[PDB]
């Protein structure tokens, strides 16, 4: 593969000890967890847990002890940095319902207080759809006074309205693909559609990174499932070499198909996949590629079309664009995009399409006019604007938090921003203390990040300005002074 | 081993099988009937004006002002989107709202919200069910019920529909297996997985003998209530109230906000100490983006519209038992369901043994029926997927809207376009 | 005044350490097990060497 643009990824090894001191935390929190566990045994201190009825005492027990010691004793403890509920529309600024714990998070109590104005990095939206006024807003009012809130069927059966046909054709002409196929959800989208495209005696070679829909997907499809390391091309192409050569495991057969599932953009990561060389290693070995682009369809792009047109390659080449309108254009849903059979099997032999309700009409709606307006056809130039003002805030953003002298993962032009905390206890300090100067931050370890890996994930919006920027950094260098967060050796 | 040159001719040599099969023209899910304007009563289906009824709208709620009322609200409060999972300022107070609202009108403790219908249960099933684990489910589960079963590793014991002696059997048979292996079984969980109101056959399951086997064989209760939730008991809070039994003794109670509430979305209601559970275990609750405000306002006006008036249900029973009563005596069809199912069946009594044919005569007569101004839509079902298939059938299903003559009419309707095409 | 550095490095400590999400108690149980091990290393230190 040939790139047209340099690719600019950095991924800088853990300090050796920041990793034994992470090690040690994290061995000193399990043990005392342990003594935690072994005091509620004999009831020495009281259960905030709730416990099965007595009626059903004798039962097995329903959870294994070991299996949720983790919830119990590490992510307890720091409850309070997720589940936040806001009350205002998720823009540049929301506001959050204060809430308090009198038990070490295992109940919160909700004061009154409302904390306005909160500088939103933990939202999705990259263009800055999420607005409660505009042309959008007004479109879905009135379709939703049209049409109501939800169907009440399914595609097949009468829940198929003009609605869906022309978000469809739309999003069609928007990836620039023959035909595309819209769902109630993107996980959905995943895990439902993935089952029918491959099944057993097919092979799945899905990236190490790869989403949660993703890898259920691939579970529900009988499929053989072989894992490759992250954006390593080498260990994709050795895994095609072995699996053409060496057929299926039991019976050395031939493979009826490959399938490789990649993700435009990892978020955890905020890499960007090498599209140019999967493109050239399925071409060569003649496998089919899944691109899930929910994290860069809006976000990449000159013109906001995602990774291909990132990239400057063809729709054509991709066999299947997943995409996710959650994250840029700010409506539920999700959809795939592809030639005409492709998307008319998938109509005949989705999950989604025979069992589940189809998307709401003013979600469609509002759908329908962000893709209008990013497309150029709102008769506005704001959906230009949106797109390079997100790519001129990722590149302030990664900038200037590269040259404070924090460890920041993944590609240059990601929109999404990890900063590595590196320890447990600074996951829990890092969302209060970034709280508590009015900024609002995503922290992240076990169930979405591997161990020693534990991030802050920052999502920069088009509506973002740059005064909301600067608070922000400032707020940052401030804290990673106060919890020592700034762990790179090559900047500072 | 082999040669590298050898490697190299395999890997020329290797032409995989096509993406997509190819899929034959004459499809009958290959034409989906294009709507035009809301699925409500008297609606227009493929450019035709006709009485609505194929959709699971049981309350009239789609287009209710007040809920459409209460929508718009929310959605100039927030807007569309919620730009994020509830772990990550996905949560807005409209969804704790809804959670506190479903838990207080189910009686139980705990209620928690998925975005989507299918994800609710697909999800449900797999966070308390792991390998090892022994799920006693209904043959005639529903396809969600089925995918949350293949995305869990337990092991699945299909039991006879609605027959207690056949579940009882196979728990004796664990009950066995039990006996040769004790430190197995001491770890074994038992599941039993049932659905309040079966969307394959419509008919209800018998709850107080699944209690009675559920205290004598310990196994857990999971109980699905997509089509009981708002149409059966006195309150419309499903088939527990229908039969009196204490909600406590269900484990999980699992229903989708999208056919009696009319929005989109699912949720699960329980004791806190099951459903805390899935808020970190939950697949489709943990990684993907919460519902959007305007449908979890819907569902809130929904809700309140059920709570201040309980007489819905009554008139949703009558007439579902009209159009029951009057449905008998097809020549060609036999009516499967039971007269309190709001959603029930018209299969062919006599089967020709292609079943290409058999959808071929229910979809003339589903084409006769809307020349005649009435929406019908035939049960469809991925033939291969299915575990147990059940038989092609023309689904009828009851709306509080559809008034008493709009009944008699459909049915007489039915039954001539019936005794015409089976002639 | 420097109280409040010896302050920040207690902050640090207890950051490293995890101690931060850990309640009061365990924090004082933590504290009082490592001035043991301390105490009990310094004994055999000075006794031998
Ligand atoms: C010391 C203990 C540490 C505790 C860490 C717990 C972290 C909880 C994360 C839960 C939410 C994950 C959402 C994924 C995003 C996603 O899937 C989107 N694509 C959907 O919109």
């Amino acid at each position: 593969g040939l790139y047209k643009r340099p690719f600019n990824e950095a991924f800088e090894e853990t300090p050796m000890l920041v990793a034994v001191l992470t090690y040690v935390g994290y061995g000193v929190l399990t043990l005392f967890g342990y003594l935690r566990d072994f005091l509620r045994y004999w009831r020495i201190e009281k259960c905030h847990h709730a416990t099965e009825r007595e009626e059903q005492k004798d039962f097995v027990s329903l959870y294994q002890d070991f299996e949720n010691f983790y919830t119990r004793n590490l992510y307890m403890r720091i409850r309070d940095n997720w589940n936040r509920p806001i009350c205002s529309v998720p823009g540049a600024r929301v506001d959050i319902m204060e809430r308090q714990s009198h038990d070490y998070n295992w109940s919160f109590k909700y004061t009154g207080n409302i904390i306005k104005g909160v500088i939103n990095m933990g939202s999705y939206n990259y263009l800055g759809f999420a607005r409660n006024t505009g042309s959008c807003q007004e479109a879905a009012a009135k379709v939703l006074e049209e049409y109501g809130a939800g169907v009440c069927s399914t595609r097949q059966e009468i829940g198929n309205l003009d609605k869906h046909e022309e978000l469809e054709e739309l999003v069609a002409r928007f990836l620039g693909v023959e035909a595309a196929m819209a769902y109630g959800m993107g996980f959905a989208t995943n895990s439902m559609n993935i089952p029918a495209l491959v099944g057993k005696g097919c092979l799945i070679l899905s990236d190490e990174l790869n989403h949660a829909s993703l890898v259920l997907g691939a579970r529900l499809s009988g499929a053989t499932i072989r894992i490759f390391k992250h954006n390593n091309m080498q260990s994709l192409e050795k895994l095609l070499k072995d699996a053409i050569v060496y057929g299926q495991p039991r019976t050395r057969r031939p493979w009826k198909k490959i399938l490789i599932l990649v993700e435009g953009i990892y978020s955890m990561e905020g890499s960007i996949v090498r599209l140019p060389e999967v493109i050239a290693l399925k071409k060569k070995y003649k496998a089919y590629l899944y691109l899930d682009e929910a994290h860069s369809i809006g976000a990449l792009g000159p013109t906001g079309r995602g990774v291909v047109e990132y990239f400057g390659l063809d729709p054509e080449d991709v066999d299947v664009m997943m995409g996710t309108f959650t994250k840029s254009f700010g409506a539920s849903g999700g959809y795939i995009g592809g030639k005409k059979e492709l998307i008319d099997y998938l109509r005949t032999h989705s999950h989604s399409a025979v069992y589940a309700t189809s998307l709401s009409p003013p979600v469609v709606e509002q759908i329908i006019t962000s893709m209008k307006c990013i497309m150029g056809q709102d008769g506005t130039s704001l959906g230009k604007e949106c797109v390079q003002q997100l790519a001129e805030n990722t590149r302030y953003f990664r900038r200037r938090l590269k040259e404070m002298g924090f460890i920041i993962y993944g590609n240059e032009d990601s929109p999404v921003v990890p900063l590595m905390l590196y320890m447990p206890a600074k996951i829990g300090a890092f969302g209060r203390e970034m709280l508590k100067r009015n900024i609002g931050v995503v922290v992240v370890g076990f169930p979405a990040t591997p161990i020693i890996e534990s991030r802050a994930r920052f999502c920069l919006s088009a509506a973002h300005t740059k005064e909301i920027l600067d608070t922000a950094l400032k707020e940052i260098d401030e804290v990673g002074d106060l919890l020592q967060l700034k762990y790179s050796r090559h900047r500072l | 081993d082999l040669t590298v040159k050898e490697k190299e001719e395999l890997i020329e040599e290797w032409q995989p099988e096509p993406l997509v099969p190819p899929v034959p023209k004459d499809h009958p899910a290959l034409n989906y009937n294009i709507v035009s304007g809301p699925p409500s009563h008297k609606t227009v289906v493929n450019g035709k004006e006709c009485i609505n009824f194929a959709s699971f709208n049981f309350l009239g709620l789609l287009d209710n002002p007040r809920v459409k009322a209460a929508a718009l609200a929310s959605l100039k409060k927030y807007g569309v989107g919620t730009c994020g999972p509830r772990g990550f300022y996905g949560t807005f107070d409209v969804h704790l709202d809804l959670e506190d609202r479903l838990a207080k009108f189910m009686k139980t403790e705990e209620a928690i919200i998925y975005s989507y219908g299918f994800a609710t249960i697909a999800s449900a099933i797999p966070a308390y069910s792991k390998r090892g684990d022994i799920v006693f489910v209904d043959r005639a589960a529903c396809f969600a019920i089925q995918k949350g079963l293949q995305a869990s590793r337990s092991d699945i014991k299909l039991f006879k529909h609605n027959d207690m002696a056949d579940l009882e059997r196979l728990l004796k048979e664990q009950e066995i297996e039990d006996q040769k292996n004790p430190r197995k079984a001491r770890v074994t969980r038992r599941f039993i997985v049932v659905e309040g109101l079966y969307m394959n056959t419509g008919t209800i399951c018998p709850l107080p003998e699944l209690v009675k086997l559920k205290y004598k064989y310990k196994a857990r209760i999971f109980l699905e209530e997509s089509l009981s939730f708002g149409v059966l008991g006195e309150h419309g809070r499903g088939v527990t109230e229908h039969y009196g039994i204490n909600i406590d003794d269900i484990d999980l109670i699992s229903a989708n906000m999208e056919n009696a509430l009319a929005s989109i979305g699912g949720f699960c209601c329980g004791r806190s100490f099951v459903i805390d559970h899935q808020r970190l275990s939950g697949q489709g609750y943990c990684f993907s983006a919460s519902l959007p405000p305007l449908l979890a306002a819907a569902a809130i006006e929904a809700l309140n519209i059920m709570e201040e008036n309980p007489g819905i249900f009554a008139v949703l029973k009558e007439k579902c038992g009209q159009i029951h009563k009057a449905l008998q005596g097809i020549s060609g069809l036999k009516v499967v369901g039971e007269s309190l199912s709001p959603a029930f069946h018209l299969q062919l009594e006599e089967s020709t043994g292609s079943r290409e044919q058999d959808v071929r005569l229910l979809q003339e007569i589903v084409d006769q029926c809307m020349n005649r101004s009435i929406a019908l839509t035939q049960a469809r079902y991925l033939e291969k997927e299915e575990k147990c298939l059940p038989p092609p059938s023309i689904r009828v299903v009851v709306t509080v809207e559809q008034t008493e003559e709009e009944l008699e009419r459909a049915a007489s309707t039915i039954k001539e376009v019936a005794q015409a095409v089976l002639l | 005044r420097a109280w409040k550095q010896m302050s920040w490095f207690y902050y640090q400590y207890l950051l490293v350490t995890a101690l931060y999400m850990l309640e009061p108690w365990e924090r004082t149980v933590f504290n009082s097990m490592l001035v043991s091990i301390v105490g009990m290393a310094l004994y055999t230190g000075y006794v031998f060497m």
